[PDB]
C-alpha cells in the first residue's frame, strides 16, 4: 500500500517598497516613516525559508553513505526493477518516481515585455516585487538519498541504521521478519516462491494504478499560487482614497493634497502584507508537523520493523520503500 | 536614519591649484562640498548667482584683511576677481560686516542659504586626506535669490588646492557615540554589502546570504505627448460678455479644441472668488480636460456662498444646483459698473417659489402661479398664489451685499477619456524601448513604451490591467497604441563571508542568465539560481558552507578568496552482496 | 519599543509635541492616528507570540514523550532514544529546556561468513530456533545475530521442519543430538 | 458582538445616526473609518 506526506513548501521573499510604491520616488519618501514593519515582515519570510531546507535535510539526509545496488540481482525471486533507478533515463529516477513525477503539475526581463506581461501571472506577480525562491536540493540529489537507502536495505537489512552495514542474503532477512510477526522461518522457507509472486503482482498492482491519486500534493502548489495572485489583486482597493492608482493621484494633486490619499494607500497595502505574512507562517507550522511524521516514519518503517499497529500500512508490518515526489 | 542631500562616499571631486613654481566659473548644483587646504590665508571667499552682471542679485562673501562682509546687491563682477572684486553694488536688499582643512558646505532651500563647516589641523603636501569630521551648523542667511554658478575669491602678491564636490539626496546610517558626536557613517545607496548594513542597522555583518533589493533603473529623458491644438480657448466671449443670463434661466456653453492658456486673464480680469474641486490649481497647466462646458449667471453678492457642493437657500434649492461628486472651478467677480443702473435694473430674475427642490444640472423656466395653500388658482395670482419669479433690484448706490456679481462656473472631466481642451505645455519627440519619464494628455509616470497589437475601439484613450494601473495608451499625435513596462526588475542577493572577514563579497542575480549587473568584474559563473558574478569555481564537492541554492554553495577559502561549488553528499561505499553470505560483528561499543 | 517612532501619517510621533501647539478637536485626528498605529503594533506582537507558543508547545510534548519512553523505560522504536539500539537514558535540566543523554549499543568489528537457511541430515530440514547457521570455512556452526559466539549444531539447539527437497539453499551436515552418548 | 460599539475615531457607532444629520460626502469619511475597524476586527477572529 501507498502513504502521500507533503515535506516542503514554495519560499518565497517580499520587495516591500516595490509592491507598496512601484517607482514612485515621493511614496518611497513617505514610506521611509514605515520602515521596521517590511524589515519584521522580511526576518519572519526568511525564517520560514531556511525550516523548509531542514525539513528535506530532516527526512532525506538521514544517512551519509551513499551505497551503490549490486550488479547482480539474485534477491530470491523479489523483483525490485520498478522502485530501483534506471540507468537510461537523463534523470536517474525509478519508473515509479518518473510517473509520480508527472502527477503534480508545478524569466528575463526581456522574455517578457509589452504584451506578455499582465497576461502571464509570473510576470505580474515579479513587478510587484514577489519573488519565489529556489530550494537548496535538486530533484537528482534527493533521488541519489532515496537510491542509497533503498540499496542499504535490500542489502542489508535493518543494520545499516545502526551502523555499518552487514550484507545478509535477501530471503533469510525475510525470515528474520516474519520471525518479528509470530510466524516461523519455515513457513517463508517452504512458501518463498508463492511469497516473491504475490510480490510482484503487487508491485504491478501498484504501478498500473498510477498510470491512470497526489491530491494531498497538488493542493500545497495551489495554495502557494492563490495567495501570491491574491495578493496581486488586491492593488486595485481605493482604501477609502479617491483612486487605487499612485500616478492618477499625482497629478491632479498637489503634494499637500496628495499625502492624505498616498497614506490611505500606504495603509492598506502594509495590511495586505502583512496578513500575507501571518497565513504563511500558520502553513509553515502544518508543513512542518507533517515532515515531522515523515521523519519518523522514515527512520521506523524503513530503517526497522515496527510493531506498533497501523503506523506502516493496514496489517503486519513487514517493509517499507520510499520514493521522491515533489514537495 | 536620515534622507538629505549629502555627498557621496567615494566620489569624484575637482582639484585646483594656486602654485606659482584656479578660479573659474563653476556650477551650483543642488549644493556644493568646498574644501581647502592651506598654509597662507588665500582663498578669501566666494560670490554666488546665476548672471553676476547687475542684471540680476549676487551675494557675496569675502574676508577682507579686517572684517567678514556678507552682501546681497546687484553687482558688476569684474571677469577676473581677486584679493591683495566688482564694479556696481546698486540695489542692496541684505547685509552684514599645508596646515588647515576647511571644509564649508553651501546649501540653498526655500529662501535660506545654509552653510555648515569644520576646521581641522593636517599635515601632508598633496591630495585630500581620509578621516571623518562631522560638520556643524554655521549661519542660515535669509537672502532669497535664484544661484546656479559661483566663483572663488583668491589672494595675490601663495601655495593653495581647493576641492568641490556636488550634494545629492542619499540615505545615510549616521552613528553618535556616549558624547553626542558623529564617528561614522554608511551611505546606503553604494554597494548592496551598505544596503545589508542599512538593513540590519548595524556596521557588522555575520557570513551569509542576503536578499538586498529588486534591480532598478533611473530615466534618463522625459517626454511630453498632447494633441495638436492651436487655437486659444475663448476666454473674451465668456469672462467678458456685454450681457449674461438669469440665475433661472442660466446658460450653458460647449468647448472644445483649444489650448487653455488663463494667465492672460491676469491683466484682464480681478476675481474675488475662484475655487476648484476635484483639483489642484497648481496641476491645471500640466492637464488635458474633458467634456468642458462653461455656465453663466449674476446673482446678487451675499448669494455666492451658495454656489457649492452641498448648500441650501434658494439659489441653491429653486435656481441652480450643484453635484456633490462636482470636479471643475467656480469664478465669481463684482460687476456693479455693468448691471447697475441709476433708476434700477430689473432685467435679472430669480426663483423664490418651487414645490420642490431641484436635481443637480436642472433648469427650471416655468412660470406657473405657484399655490401657497389650498383653494386652487387657475391662473389668476392672488391670495396663496404668488407670480413663480420675482427680480434683483440693482442700483449703484447698494451696499456691497446687494450688489450685482457675475458667476462662471466650469465643469470638466480628467484622465479617462480622450480629451481636447489641454493646457499649456510643449511637445517632445516620441522615444522608445527606454526607461523615461512620461505625460499623456496630463497623466504622467515612468516606464518603457514599446509597439502593441490592441486595438482600441474609436471612444477610448487608456487600457488598463487586472491590477487597474495603466499598460497601454493611445499616441495623441500619431494614433499609434502602445504598451507601458516598468522598468525595475529582477531579484538580487549578496554573499559574505562576514565584515568581521572581510570587505570582498559575492553578487547573485536571480534573473539573468549570462547586462542588468551593477558591475561585470570577473569570475561570471553561471547556475540554475541565477548569474553569480565575484566568485571563482571550482571542480571540487565539499559539504555546504553557505548554500546559494540549486545544489550550489559557497566558502572563503585560500589569497583567499570566495569559491562557489557543488555540494557533496556524503561517500559512496558498495555494499559486498552474495547469496550465501552474512557478516556478525565480534565486539562492540558503548556510545553516549 | 523601537516601533514607537513611527508617525504613521500623523506630525509627529511625539503625544507631548500634539498636545502643545494643537487645541483638542484639531489633535485628536493626529492622536487617533497615533492610537491606530501603536493598537496594530501591539495585536502582530501578540499574534506571533501564539504562533511561537505553539511550536514550543510540540517540542515540549515531543520532551515529555521522550521521558517517559527512553527515561521511565527501554525503547524499540528505532532512532528515537540515539543512534544505536538504545541501552538508557539520563536527562539533565538546561535553562528552558532538557538535555537527554543516551547510552545505546554499537556494533563494532565484523567477518565474513558463508550462511545457509537450513541443514539436511537424515531427509529431515532442521532450521535454528534464535540463530543462523554459519561456517568458518571447513565446519558449520550456529551462533547469534548480533555477537559471534559459535556453538555445535545440537538437536536441543534447532527445530525439524519437514524433508530437504523444497528450500532453495539447503546444505549436509550432522546433528550432534546430545542423548546418545549419555544413553550408552 | 460587543466591539460592534466602537467608534473607531467617528461620530459615533451606529451608521443610522450618522447618515441622519450628515451627507453623503461628508458621512463617506465617518463610513470608511466603521469599515476599517470593523473588517479589522473580522480579520482578528479569523486568525484566532
Ligand atoms: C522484473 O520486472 C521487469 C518489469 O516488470 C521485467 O522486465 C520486463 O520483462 C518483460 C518480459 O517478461 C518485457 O516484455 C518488458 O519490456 C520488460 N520491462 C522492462 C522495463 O525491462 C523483468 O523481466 C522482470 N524480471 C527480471 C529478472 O528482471
Ligand atoms: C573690510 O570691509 C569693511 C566693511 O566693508 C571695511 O570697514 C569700513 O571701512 C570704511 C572705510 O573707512 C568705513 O567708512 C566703514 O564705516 C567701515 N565699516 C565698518 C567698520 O563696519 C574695512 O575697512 C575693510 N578692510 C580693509 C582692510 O579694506
Ligand atoms: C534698483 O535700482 C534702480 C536704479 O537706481 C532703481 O530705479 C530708479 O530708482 C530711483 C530711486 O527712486 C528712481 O528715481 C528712478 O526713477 C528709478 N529708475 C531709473 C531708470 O533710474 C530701482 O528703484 C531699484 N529697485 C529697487 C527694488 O530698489
Ligand atoms: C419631476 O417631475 C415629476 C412629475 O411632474 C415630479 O413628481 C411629481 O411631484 C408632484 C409634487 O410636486 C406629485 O404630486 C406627483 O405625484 C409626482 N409625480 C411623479 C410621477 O413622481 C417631480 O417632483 C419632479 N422633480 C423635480 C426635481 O422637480
Ligand atoms: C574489543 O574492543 C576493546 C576496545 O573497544 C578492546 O580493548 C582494547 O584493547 C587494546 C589492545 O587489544 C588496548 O590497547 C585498549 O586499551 C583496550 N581498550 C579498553 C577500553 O580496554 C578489546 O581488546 C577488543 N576485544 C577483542 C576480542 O577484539
Ligand atoms: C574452523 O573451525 C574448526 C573447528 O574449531 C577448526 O578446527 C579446529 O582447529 C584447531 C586449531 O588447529 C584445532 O585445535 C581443533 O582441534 C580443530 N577442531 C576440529 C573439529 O577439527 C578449523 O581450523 C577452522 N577452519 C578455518 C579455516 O579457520
Ligand atoms: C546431500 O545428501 C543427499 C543424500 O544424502 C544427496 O542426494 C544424493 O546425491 C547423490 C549424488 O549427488 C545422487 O546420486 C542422489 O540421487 C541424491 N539423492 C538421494 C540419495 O536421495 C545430496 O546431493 C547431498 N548434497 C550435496 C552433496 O551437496
Ligand atoms: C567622551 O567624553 C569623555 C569625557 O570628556 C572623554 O574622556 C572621551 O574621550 C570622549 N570620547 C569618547 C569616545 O568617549
Ligand atoms: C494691462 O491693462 C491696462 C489697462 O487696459 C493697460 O493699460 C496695460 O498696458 C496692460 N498691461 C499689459 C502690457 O498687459
Ligand atoms: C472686454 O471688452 C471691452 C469692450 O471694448 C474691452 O474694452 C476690454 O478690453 C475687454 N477686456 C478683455 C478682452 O480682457
Ligand atoms: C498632429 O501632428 C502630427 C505630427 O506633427 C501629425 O502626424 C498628425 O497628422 C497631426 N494631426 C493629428 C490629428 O494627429
Ligand atoms: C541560459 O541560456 C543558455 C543559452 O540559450 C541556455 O543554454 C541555458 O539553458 C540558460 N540557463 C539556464 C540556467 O536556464
Ligand atoms: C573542471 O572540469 C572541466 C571539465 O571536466 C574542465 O574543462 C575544467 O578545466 C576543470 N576546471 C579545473 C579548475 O580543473
Ligand atoms: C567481506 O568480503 C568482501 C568481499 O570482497 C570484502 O570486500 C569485505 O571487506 C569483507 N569484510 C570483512 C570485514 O573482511
Ligand atoms: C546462489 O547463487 C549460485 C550461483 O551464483 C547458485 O548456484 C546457488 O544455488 C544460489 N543459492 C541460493 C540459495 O539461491
Amino acid at each position: 500500500t501507498t502513504e502521500i506526506l507533503p515535506v516542503s513548501m514554495t519560499k518565497t521573499s517580499v520587495d516591500c517598497t516595490m509592491y507598496i510604491c512601484g517607482d514612485s520616488t515621493e511614496c518611497s519618501n513617505l514610506l521611509l516613516q514605515y520602515g521596521s514593519f517590511c524589515t519584521q515582515l522580511n526576518r519572519a519570510l526568511t525564517g520560514i525559508a531556511v525550516e523548509q531546507d531542514k525539513n528535506t535535510q530532516e527526512v532525506f539526509a538521514q544517512v551519509k553513505q551513499i551505497y551503490k545496488t549490486p550488479p547482480i540481482k539474485d534477491f530470491g525471486g523479489f523483483n525490485f526493477s520498478q522502485i530501483l533507478p534506471d540507468p537510461s533515463k537523463p534523470s536517474k529516477r525509478s519508473f515509479i518516481e518518473d510517473l509520480l513525477f508527472n502527477k503534480v503539475t508545478l524569466k528575463q526581463y526581456g522574455d517578457c515585455l509589452g504584451d506578455i506581461a499582465a497576461r502571464d501571472l509570473i510576470c505580474a506577480q515579479k513587478f510587484n516585487g514577489l519573488t519565489v525562491l529556489p530550494p537548496l536540493l535538486t530533484d537528482e540529489m534527493i533521488a541519489q538519498y532515496t537510491s542509497a537507502l533503498l540499496a542499504g536495505t535490500i542489502t542489508s537489512g535493518w543494520t545499516f541504521g545502526a551502523g555499518a552495514a552487514l550484507q545478509i542474503p535477501f530471503a533469510m532477512q525475510m525470515a528474520y521478519r516474519f520471525n518479528g510477526i509470530g510466524v516461523t522461518q519455515n513457513v517463508l522457507y517452504e512458501n518463498q516462491k508463492l511469497i516473491a509472486n504475490q510480490f510482484n503482482s503487487a508491485i504491478g498492482k501498484i504501478q498500473d494504478s498510477l498510470s491512470s491519486a497526489l491530491g494531498k500534493l497538488q493542493d500545497v502548489v495551489n495554495q502557494n499560487a492563490q495567495a501570491l495572485n491574491t495578493l496581486v489583486k488586491q492593488l486595485s482597493s481605493n482604501f477609502g482614497a479617491i483612486s487605487s492608482v499612485l500616478n492618477d493621484i499625482l497629478s491632479r494633486l498637489d503634494p499637500p493634497e496628495a499625502e492624505v490619499q498616498i497614506d490611505r494607500l500606504i495603509t492598506g497595502r502594509l495590511q495586505s502584507l502583512q496578513t500575507y505574512v501571518t497565513q504563511q507562517l500558520i502553513r509553515a507550522a502544518e508543513i512542518r508537523a507533517s515532515a515531522n511524521l515523515a521523519a519518523t516514519k522514515m527512520s521506523e518503517c524503513v530503517l526497522g520493523q515496527s510493531k506498533r499497529v497501523d503506523f506502516c500500512g493496514k496489517g503486519y508490518h513487514l517493509m517499507s520503500f520510499p520514493q521522491s515526489a515533489p514537495h | 536614519s536620515t534622507q538629505d542631500l549629502f555627498l557621496p562616499f567615494f566620489s569624484n571631486v575637482t582639484w585646483f591649484h594656486a602654485i606659482h613654481v584656479d578660479n573659474p566659473v563653476l556650477p551650483f548644483n543642488d549644493g556644493v562640498y568646498f574644501a581647502s587646504t592651506e598654509k597662507s590665508n588665500i582663498i578669501r571667499g566666494w560670490i554666488f548667482g546665476t548672471t553676476l552682471d547687475s542684471k540680476t542679485q549676487s551675494l557675496l562673501i569675502v574676508n577682507n584683511a579686517t572684517n567678514v562682509v556678507i552682501k546681497v546687491c546687484e553687482f558688476q563682477f569684474c571677469n577676473d576677481p581677486f584679493l591683495g572684486v566688482y564694479s556696481s553694488a546698486n540695489n542692496c536688499t541684505f547685509e552684514y560686516v599645508f596646515k588647515n582643512l576647511r571644509e564649508f558646505v553651501f546649501k540653498n532651500i526655500d529662501g535660506y542659504f545654509k552653510i555648515y563647516s569644520k576646521h581641522t589641523p593636517i599635515n601632508l603636501v598633496r591630495d585630500l586626506p581620509q578621516g571623518f569630521s562631522a560638520l556643524e551648523p554655521l549661519v542660515d542667511l535669509p537672502i532669497g535669490i535664484n544661484i546656479t554658478r559661483f566663483q572663488t575669491l583668491l589672494a595675490l602678491h601663495g601655495a593653495a588646492a581647493y576641492y568641490v564636490g556636488y550634494l545629492q539626496p542619499r540615505t545615510f546610517l549616521l552613528k553618535y557615540n556616549e558624547n553626542g558626536t558623529i564617528t561614522d557613517a554608511v551611505d546606503c545607496a553604494l554597494d548592496p554589502l551598505s544596503e545589508t548594513k542599512c538593513t540590519l542597522k548595524s556596521f557588522t555583518v555575520e557570513k551569509g546570504i542576503y536578499q538586498t533589493s529588486n534591480f532598478r533603473v533611473q530615466p534618463t529623458e522625459s517626454i511630453v505627448r498632447f494633441p495638436n491644438i492651436t487655437n486659444l480657448c475663448p476666454f473674451g466671449e465668456v469672462f467678458n460678455a456685454t450681457r449674461f443670463a438669469s440665475v433661472y434661466a442660466w446658460n450653458r456653453k460647449r468647448i472644445s479644441n483649444c489650448v487653455a492658456d488663463y494667465s492672460v486673464l491676469y491683466n484682464s480680469t480681478s476675481f474675488s472668488t475662484f475655487k476648484c474641486y476635484g483639483v489642484s490649481p497648481t496641476k491645471l497647466n500640466d492637464l488635458c480636460f474633458t467634456n468642458v462646458y462653461a455656465d453663466s449667471f449674476v446673482i446678487r453678492g451675499d448669494e455666492v456662498r451658495q454656489i457649492a457642493p452641498g448648500q441650501t437657500g434658494k439659489i441653491a434649492d429653486y435656481n441652480y444646483k450643484l453635484p456633490d461628486d462636482f470636479t471643475g472651478c467656480v469664478i465669481a467677480w463684482n460687476s456693479n459698473n455693468l448691471d447697475s443702473k441709476v433708476g434700477g435694473n430689473y432685467n435679472y430674475l430669480y426663483r423664490l417659489f418651487r414645490k420642490s427642490n431641484l436635481k443637480p444640472f436642472e433648469r427650471d423656466i416655468s412660470t406657473e402661479i405657484y399655490q401657497a395653500g389650498s383653494t386652487p388658482c387657475n391662473g389668476v395670482e392672488g391670495f396663496n398664489c404668488y407670480f413663480p419669479l420675482q427680480s434683483y433690484g440693482f442700483q449703484p448706490t447698494n451696499g456691497v451685499g446687494y450688489q450685482p456679481y457675475r458667476v462662471v462656473v466650469l465643469s470638466f472631466e480628467l484622465l479617462h477619456a480622450p480629451a481636447t481642451v489641454c493646457g499649456p505645455k510643449k511637445s517632445t519627440n516620441l522615444v522608445k524601448n527606454k526607461c523615461v519619464n512620461f505625460n499623456f494628455n496630463g497623466l504622467t509616470g515612468t516606464g518603457v513604451l514599446t509597439e502593441s497589437n490592441k486595438k482600441f475601439l474609436p471612444f477610448q484613450q487608456f487600457g488598463r490591467d487586472i491590477a487597474d494601473t495603466t499598460d497601454a495608451v493611445r499616441d495623441p499625435q500619431t494614433l499609434e497604441i502602445l504598451d507601458i513596462t516598468p522598468c525595475s526588475f529582477g531579484g538580487v542577493s549578496v554573499i559574505t563571508p562576514g565584515t568581521n572577514t572581510s570587505n570582498q563579497v559575492a553578487v547573485l542575480y536571480q534573473d539573468v542568465n549570462c547586462w542588468r549587473v551593477y558591475s561585470t568584474g570577473s569570475n561570471v559563473f553561471q547556475t540554475r539560481a541565477g548569474c553569480l558574478i565575484g566568485a571563482e569555481h571550482v571542480n571540487n564537492s565539499y559539504e555546504c558552507d553557505i548554500p546559494i541554492g540549486a545544489g550550489i554553495c559557497a566558502s572563503y577559502q585560500t589569497s583567499q578568496s570566495i569559491i562557489a561549488y557543488t555540494m557533496s553528499l556524503g561517500a559512496e561505499n558498495s555494499v559486498a552482496y552474495s547469496n550465501n553470505s552474512i557478516a556478525i560483528p565480534t565486539n562492540f561499543t558503548i556510545s553516549v | 519599543v523601537k516601533q514607537l517612532s513611527s508617525n504613521f501619517g500623523a506630525i509627529s510621533s511625539v503625544l507631548n509635541d500634539i498636545l502643545s501647539r494643537l487645541d483638542p478637536p484639531e489633535a485628536e485626528v493626529q492622536i487617533d492616528r497615533l492610537i491606530t498605529g501603536r493598537l496594530q503594533s501591539l495585536q502582530t506582537y501578540v499574534t506571533q507570540q501564539l504562533i511561537r507558543a505553539a511550536e514550543i508547545r510540540a517540542s515540549a510534548n515531543l520532551a515529555a514523550t521522550k521521558m517517559s519512553e527512553c527515561v521511565l523505560g527501554q525503547s524499540k522504536r528505532v532512532d528515537f532514544c540515539g543512534k544505536g539500539y538504545h541501552l538508557m537514558s539520563f536527562p539533565q535540566s538546561a535553562p528552558h529546556g532538557v538535555v537527554f543523554l543516551h547510552v545505546t549499543y554499537v556494533p563494532a568489528q565484523e567477518k565474513n561468513f558463508t550462511t545457509a537457511p537450513a541443514i539436511c541430515h537424515d531427509g529431515k530440514a532442521h532450521f535454528p530456533r534464535e540463530g543462523v547457521f554459519v561456517s568458518n570455512g571447513t565446519h558449520w556452526f550456529v551462533t547469534q545475530r548480533n555477537f559471534y559466539e559459535p556453538q555445535i549444531i545440537t538437536t536441543d539447539n534447532t527445530f525439524v521442519s519437514g524433508n530437504c527437497d523444497v528450500v532453495i539453499g539447503i546444505v549436509n551436515n550432522t546433528v550432534y543430538d546430545p542423548l546418545q552418548p549419555e544413553l550408552d
